[PDB]
């Protein structure tokens, strides 16, 4: 157990980049992010049709536990608002689902080792390997062909945007003229606090986006660095606590969206 | 640095959009009518 | 001397954590207490309690971004 | 050097966002659990919290207008 | 340096910000508490809370000056 | 001077584990107390915690980020 | 890459492994518990 | 490097003022939750409160003035 | 100029131990408290301190790993 | 550097007056809370706040004796 | 430069002192607390409190770990 | 780099007067409360209370005669 | 440049000062506070809360003789 | 009296000038070809004195009813003997000469650094007197605490008696504590070894830096200014002193108690 | 003589202690009398 | 102030004060005290 956590096959450094350019020979260039999030929207297509294509009384199999988790997410989004927990449940749903799966797939073995290129070899007494990559040759990088869809600020951009204007339009959807009615009112100190409301609500998409963003790629970061540390039996407790986070963030986006979705008609 | 790209930012704008729209077509209204049927005829 | 602007996007970002981070904290423990002694409130005190948690990362978002300001 | 004021004002804005930030963390706490202890006092809390969050976020605002003035 | 007045007046404001805006949270967050358990009190504890507020923005308006002479 | 990255990398890891630290531990210690004394609301009680943690742990993720970006930037 | 790629591999395989060993008696238990409610309901 | 006065008077007065802010609000929420606990010992209860936003105002001003001399000659 | 290098990695192991203690230190004393007040929901509890304590050490291993990074380069 | 001694004399001054400000502070405010149930003990209470408000002042003159040592030589 | 190699330790130690005391400080403060509430629960009691007195005690020692590698080389 | 000596003094003494003052001002808060709740129990208490007194002047005082010692 | 010994001895000693003072004053206070609730468990109160006292004293003087070979050696 | 105070500032008219003292350390009181007297011994000698004049003054007659100089001095020994009492039940008897003489002695000499001509009385080895002459200034009647010698020894002794105690009552248990455990004092135990052994070097300390800090803060309110400025700072270290005695006593007691247990 | 003497230091010294023993006496002069009064009856009650 | 010779003496006087009370302040007062409690 405590004999067997050789570093003489491992990476050679620990590869830091943003989204990298994906070679895209037509037009309309794509990155290494869009095939990864297309990939997972046709994975998440499938599952549904394979829930949808066999519907009947006493679910088993994969359409129980599509069934089981549509109805958790149902009673988690009522012990908020039920007024509008059917009106708003398919875009936290699908933001929640293509997030989770987008979080896993960073976990799928490849992610940063396939490369698309547009023990002796290690370095001894040194806790880090060295062993040069395939495409070591041309002075390339090794481009990730699969990377984490939402360690893009690309992804997590839009759908921060997309969910914003859906809060927005929603709020606005029944309140008549009271949006401006929160916001610097005039009425003593409350058109300060209004002020502040204003640009929290405003800078609310960013931080959601980034928040998201920065999580799954430190994920993936951390991840790098422990199987350059020590290629094996170092990480099993990191990769456990990442794949629980990545969940955990899919349904923090999600919840976070409803909130405020509620505390803008409310 | 950030990489925002807005010809990336457009397609995946769109790309979500399109999933948004076929995930409330399939699976989102079939499991709801039939949990609704299983609900309100239990 | 290198770069300071390093330093100063460091600082700015480490604080924000500081700060919002305990703010937050200490936010969710109240609002889960006043919901476990009084459920029936819930949706009025996860309201106030959002909305302080919203002021919090507005003052977190405010020092991420002047830290990128900074960077950049 | 070049990068003091880029530190000056990653240190002031972190500053100001630990201090209110912390401050209206407490704020919301209290006034979260008086609330469910109390909804009929509902409106006068809510006042209040409202002008100590104002204030504890007025703190901020100082700073970080002291950060644009000297970044401007 | 050339630029030492910058973090001078910055720190200022920070820390300015960093007590004052604590002990606003904790006046505010124990007035709030106090008035949901007995509201007939209210102008009373309003009094004394408003009275702590000050001395704390006395403080916060002591740092703030200081800056302000730093900086101008 | 030369190496102030790593210190610029190091200063905001800290800082970031130093706040959001704080924070997770005041709101687990207080899920916890309001589960002990009442068992049968964890239902909502333990997704809010969550949800608070998320928060908190936003900003530590932030500054990590950061660091990375400094440190390989 | 020649040498990180095992190494992922080898992780995911122990974290799958664990997850069997430990997270999968779960939620197949609660995913039966579920089809028996519904059953009873019929 | 002679902006370091400035940079002194900034942190005395900054320094001296983040403790007794901290000390002054604890004062005024133990006296007011006291107040609200038993109204007829208000006068006493204010008493030590002024006696101890004393002492943060006295750590507070001789903070200040030491700023200032150190600022002036 | 130059050994800027150990300083990172002593600052970030510092402040890496600084927050998830003292988190660490509130979530093991909420537990306490509220097991000693009700002992059957051991159980539930033990979870989520067990998940706050290792977000906690989440941090710190961010901590650490920043610390590895700047130490070896 | 020349300007060493202004920055000594202030850190001195501001970082000795943090701690005894929130020591004075939370020693009042338990101080206000006890004497508000059975306020018969005052006397003792007040005795005993005493004790710990010289100690804090204890710490605090430390802080400004060693921060008029500096300036002054 | 010719120092920086103590300052490195000196502020691990440090901060490792920071944070991991309060933590077990809390720890404790709890501990007795609950102990107080009840008693015959001290067998839990105390084996949650040394499993968090650990996880507590483990970035103290990463940073003396630490400490000792800069002092070592 | 003259004058240094000074700054380590000056920062010994902060933080040996941060840290104690806290834990002294804690400590004799919850003494007092204790001996509101229950006066017959200060016979008892007062003895832990002034050894933990003596155990929070300890770093204190460490930080003194090290900041002594650094300045002679 | 010369003279950053000092400064590393200082920082160390003042920074493990600083938490575990924190730390033993919430230990006696939640110490207090029981024995006042329940003197006859007074016994487990007094070994636990001095095992946890020698804990963070021994954090502290960890801080306190790194700070010493700093200095010396 | 009035708080419109004229006299505030009387530094013009009397400038005590900088504060000389800075001696962290002994100065011979008179040139003896043996060991030299330090300024702290000859004061130490005094106190010895003063205690057992009192205590003879106290005891000559044995009077039944205490009055007078008797039940002064009987009420601080009624007083240490309840607390000890209340500490530990069966070795009040054991240790209370020590802890008594321990608490007295560095009272009284710490009663003794505020009696006024300490800082200001001294023998030749704003300009004093000496410096006017080729002779440098060393102070007159030093505390006894303030020399870190005698903090030592104090602590030292201390730690040889609750040794020496908590072996004769605990057998070969208390030498070696419980390291055998391997559960759980294994690690705790060597946590504690420390703590014993930095035991008397903080509780030395303690004495030593309270009284060091106690002098200096004298010398410099009085250069700041002479003149009602130092008075609440006189009375907060004549305070302060008996505090500090009483908490060594106190806590050596304590740690005498916990060893035994 | 050998005798060291400052003299502003040496005035003040005693201003201040002289100042130190009129305010002990105007406030902990009844208290300390009191309990010795109170012990002393008690213990002559005791016979 | 590390000189053996001067501790060494410190310590030889607090031993023999110790030491010489004994006989005169406490051996007295603590019969007295015993004799009183006795004597209730």
């Amino acid at each position: 157990i405590a004999s067997r956590f050789f570093l003489y096959t491992g990476p050679p450094h620990v590869e830091v980049a943003a989204e990298v350019i994906f070679d895209g020979i037509p037009g309309f260039p794509i990155t290494n992010s869009f095939v990864v999030a297309i990939i997972i929207d046709i994975f998440v297509i499938a599952l549904a049709v394979a829930a949808t294509r066999n519907l009947q009384m006493v679910p088993r199999g994969l359409q129980n536990v599509m069934e089981f988790i549509l109805e958790s997410l149902y009673n988690l989004f009522r012990n908020i608002n039920a007024k509008y927990v059917a009106t708003a449940f398919p875009l936290v749903a699908t933001i929640f689902l293509f997030v989770l799966f987008g979080n896993w797939f960073g976990l799928l073995p490849g992610v940063g080792s396939i490369g698309v290129c547009h023990p002796l070899s290690s370095v001894a007494a040194a806790e880090g390997e060295e062993i040069h990559d395939t495409c070591a040759a041309q002075g390339k990088k090794l481009v990730p062909l699969f990377r984490a869809p939402a360690a893009d600020l690309n992804f997590t951009f839009a759908i921060a945007v997309i969910s914003f204007v859906f809060i927005e339009y929603w709020g606005f959807r029944a309140l008549g003229p009271g949006y401006l009615k929160k916001f610097f009112n005039t009425n003593g100190i409350m058109s300060f606090v209004g002020i502040i409301e204003f640009i929290s609500e405003l800078v609310k998409p960013f931080a959601l986006a980034f928040r998201l963003f920065g999580n799954i790629f430190a994920g993936e970061v951390l991840l790098v660095v422990m199987a350059f540390l020590v290629p094996l039996l170092l990480p099993l407790p990191f990769y456990g606590f990442e794949v629980f986070v990545g969940f955990i963030q899919a349904l923090i986006f999600a919840l976070l969206t409803y909130a405020f979705l509620n505390i803008a008609v409310t | 640095a950030l990489g925002i790209n807005p010809t990336l930012f457009i397609a995946q704008l769109i790309n979500f959009l399109l999933l948004i729209f076929i995930l409330r077509a399939l699976l989102y209204r079939p499991v709801m009518n039939l949990l609704n049927e299983r609900t309100r005829r239990i | 001397m290198e770069g300071l602007n390093l330093v100063a996007t460091a600082l700015a970002v480490g604080l924000g954590a500081i700060g919002p981070g305990v703010g937050i904290g200490i936010i969710v423990s109240g609002a889960v207490q006043a919901i476990g002694r009084n459920p029936e409130i819930e949706n009025r005190v996860v309201t106030y309690m959002f909305i302080g948690i919203a002021f919090t990362e507005a003052l977190a978002i405010f020092g991420l971004v002047i830290a990128f300001l900074i960077g950049f």
